[PDB]
């Protein structure tokens, strides 16, 4: 019931790649992961079913070219099990389809068990990830029980999901942010060229606070407030351009 | 100091149960009275374990496994036998999250104490090694349970559960500071 | 020119290639690199593991077959039109001349010379553990510069992940360490032409003028502020437990 899914970031980001771009379509593919012991939803891989002009079915499913990859992809040494289903649910939280579940019902037979990843592309993009997965119906539960034996279990039912990577690609990721010196100093010590505005920015922060200082003769906006928050953006910026000259 | 076995007898494995984990629940369920004073039995369930120790994936007998994996660090906790942690070793190594999850424990609970670094390494190998959330996870545990007191010694662990990208071993390394150095403060701990 | 956007979706995968290629130093795993390559921008949306074998023991002794592309593109296709190959990768760190080899084979199946793709599959040293490479002429390659794009969807992901100033210099040292033993090196490594090349530029220092007397008057103003950045501290919290002890110090009525 509290069940460990593991993802490839890599996957992931595959998957919304795909999924971003996806928009409208629910994205459609293989899960690629396994299950150690219980609870555990490894991935490492996925990939787009190719479009469905038939948009996402049970049927728009085709094992060829998955085979073809995992063949390649056997050539490749990239090998797991397919772990359930992964699409991109425009503005859906909800749930995917009771179809989306046949479809993966369908599949999740393939496996123990296998998962419908909920995504939404468009709310996902928010900085912030959107995202589920269902697989409706346990074995007990964490053992959830009484339904599936007093049958007609459906619902939303999510999964619990999380991932790993490394630390490794962590670097390679945080390398996103000759190098420093190149990039940094020096690379931005461009300031004076504002110098005008520098002066001007800080000159503008003068007048806003006589203003609001003056209140103090109720809420925010308050007489000594922005007071600092304005006068203390353009103290930094402007000691940093100091360590060029 | 009887009849506890005497009431696990009827859930006792080989008087069945309804489920063999109902049927593992006496396992465990047993050295709660007789912990430290159900060593045999318990090494008798660790025979068992033995027995099923190097096969028998069965959720049913791991669990059986397990709640045996259960109760045998159980009463042998501050009991050091290598057995316990190595019969279980193994069936930690068997790496059933149901079953190694105990071992991870048992064997801490058999060498809790200063218990030995190789343990602690295997440990923290295994940890690190061995591939499950919880598997991983307990191995902290026994760490902190085989790392007893022993303050300034498992420092060393600790900066390397300290070190651990992952919760577990810094996770552990808490509990571990803690057996550690748990009741006296270590300020700097 | 072309120079040519990262995916770190490749960049992750990649080493997971190298990872489960189990490559090691040894060899390097390569494969497709994707994205479209026309502009003077180029981009990697995505790339392959291309199974493959290596051989240093002889230079130019190594396996691959292209025909995986050749089934990939189509699913790459059929996944996506914009796949359009711009290059391929390998592990790396570094080069071998097969790789030229190597290189010509994509010649085939890429609209421009296609890219190389060197990564640092122990992302050693600094900013890329990566290089990107295309052919050249005396042979030519180069490394064109290249980044990451947005994906933001990556970055979102990648937000999940991480969790001022003094770094700014340290770099200071780095590439002069290297650069006058770099001159010592070529210099005693050939004991070429772009080192002088190198060395007009380096006039461009003790180059200040009293244009420097601009900087002081600049950094005056600067710290106008200061007794404004302060000044709200200086008028803020001082007054303000002067009214809520005086309110409570002497609340106590009852």
């Amino acid at each position: 019931t509290k069940e460990t899914v593991y993802i490839s970031s890599i996957a992931l980001l595959k998957m919304l790649k795909h999924g971003r771009a996806g928009v409208p379509m629910e994205v459609m593919g293989l899960m690629l992961g396994e299950f150690v012991d219980d609870y555990t939803v490894n991935v490492v891989d996925v990939f787009a079913m190719p479009q469905s002009g038939t948009g996402v079915s049970v049927e728009a499913v085709d094992d060829v070219f998955q085979a073809k990859m995992m063949d390649m992809l056997k050539q490749t040494g990239r090998d797991q099990m397919v772990v359930g289903w992964y699409h991109s649910h425009p503005g859906f939280g909800c749930w995917l389809s009771s179809v989306d579940v046949n479809t993966q019902k369908s599949f999740e037979q393939l496996n123990s068990r296998a998962v419908a990843v909920v995504v939404d592309p468009i709310q996902s993009v928010k900085g912030k990830v959107v995202i589920d997965a269902f697989r409706l119906i346990d074995t007990g539960a964490l053992i959830n029980i009484q339904a599936l034996i007093h049958g007609l279990n459906r619902h939303y039912y999510s999964l619990n999901i999380d991932y790993h990577k490394t630390a490794k690609e962590t670097k390679m990721l945080m390398n996103l942010h000759y190098e420093e010196k190149e990039e940094s100093n020096l690379a931005a010590t461009k300031s004076m060229v504002k110098i005008a505005e520098q002066y001007s920015k800080r000159i503008e922060e003068e007048k806003e606070l006589t203003e609001e200082e003056l209140k103090t003769r109720v809420g925010r906006q308050d007489p000594k407030k922005h007071l600092s928050e304005t006068a203390d953006e353009t103290l930094e910026n402007n000691i940093v351009s100091v360590l060029t000259a | 100091l009887l009849e506890g076995k005497k009431v696990m007898a009827p859930y006792l494995p080989g008087s069945r149960a309804s489920s063999r984990f109902i049927k593992g629940g006496s396992l465990y369920g047993l050295g709660l009275i007789y912990a430290g004073f159900g060593r045999d039995t318990t090494d008798y369930l660790k025979n068992i374990i033995v027995e099923n120790s190097g096969t028998s994936g069965d959720e049913d007998v791991d669990v059986l496994l397990h709640g045996a994996s259960l109760g045998i660090g159980l009463a042998a906790m501050g009991s050091a036998n290598i057995e316990v942690y190595e019969a279980l070793k193994e069936v930690l190594y068997n790496d059933s999250a149901t079953s190694g999850e105990a071992a991870a424990l048992g064997m801490g609970l058999c060498m809790l104490g200063t218990g030995k670094p190789e343990a602690i390494h295997d440990m923290f190998t295994y940890s690190q090694e061995t591939q499950h959330g919880n598997i991983t996870r307990g191995l902290a545990v026994g760490l902190a349970l085989i790392n007893y007191g022993r303050q300034e010694l498992a420092d060393d662990l600790i900066t390397k559960m300290l070190a651990s990208d992952e919760s577990l071993l810094r996770y552990g390394g808490a509990f571990t500071i803690a057996l550690a150095y748990a009741g006296t403060g270590n300020n700097s701990a | 020119h072309e120079k040519v956007t990262i995916a770190p979706l490749v960049l992750l995968s990649a080493l997971d290639h190298y990872e489960r290629t189990q490559t090691k130093e040894n060899k390097r795993c390569v494969g497709v690199i994707l994205g479209d390559a026309n502009s003077s921008t180029i981009r990697v949306t995505n790339s392959f593991a291309l199974p493959f074998e290596e051989d240093e023991k002889n230079s130019d002794v190594w396996f691959l077959d292209h025909n995986y592309i050749e089934n990939m593109n189509e699913m790459c296709k059929k996944i996506n039109a914009k796949e359009k190959l711009i290059g391929w990768y390998h592990s790396g760190p570094k080069l071998r001349a097969s790789d030229l080899k190597i290189n010509e084979l994509f010649k085939k199946y890429t609209q421009n010379n296609p890219l190389l793709l060197i990564v640092d599959v122990k992302q050693q040293g600094v900013g890329l553990p990566t290089d990107a490479y295309v052919a050249i002429e005396e042979k030519t390659f180069l490394h064109l510069p290249c980044t990451i794009e947005a994906e933001e969807a990556e970055e979102i992901g990648v937000e999940h992940l991480l969790r001022i100033r003094l770094t700014n210099q340290l770099k200071s040292l780095k590439g002069l360490q290297s650069k006058l033993k770099d001159v010592v090196e070529y210099l005693d490594k050939v004991i070429h032409t772009i080192l002088g090349k190198l060395q007009d530029v380096f006039n461009l220092n003790n180059l200040q003028k009293a244009l420097t007397v601009k900087t002081n008057d600049e950094l005056m103003v600067i710290y106008i502020s200061n007794l404004v950045r302060s000044i709200i501290a200086f008028d803020d919290l001082i007054e303000n437990k002067i009214q809520n002890k005086k309110i409570q110090e002497q609340r106590v009525k009852d």
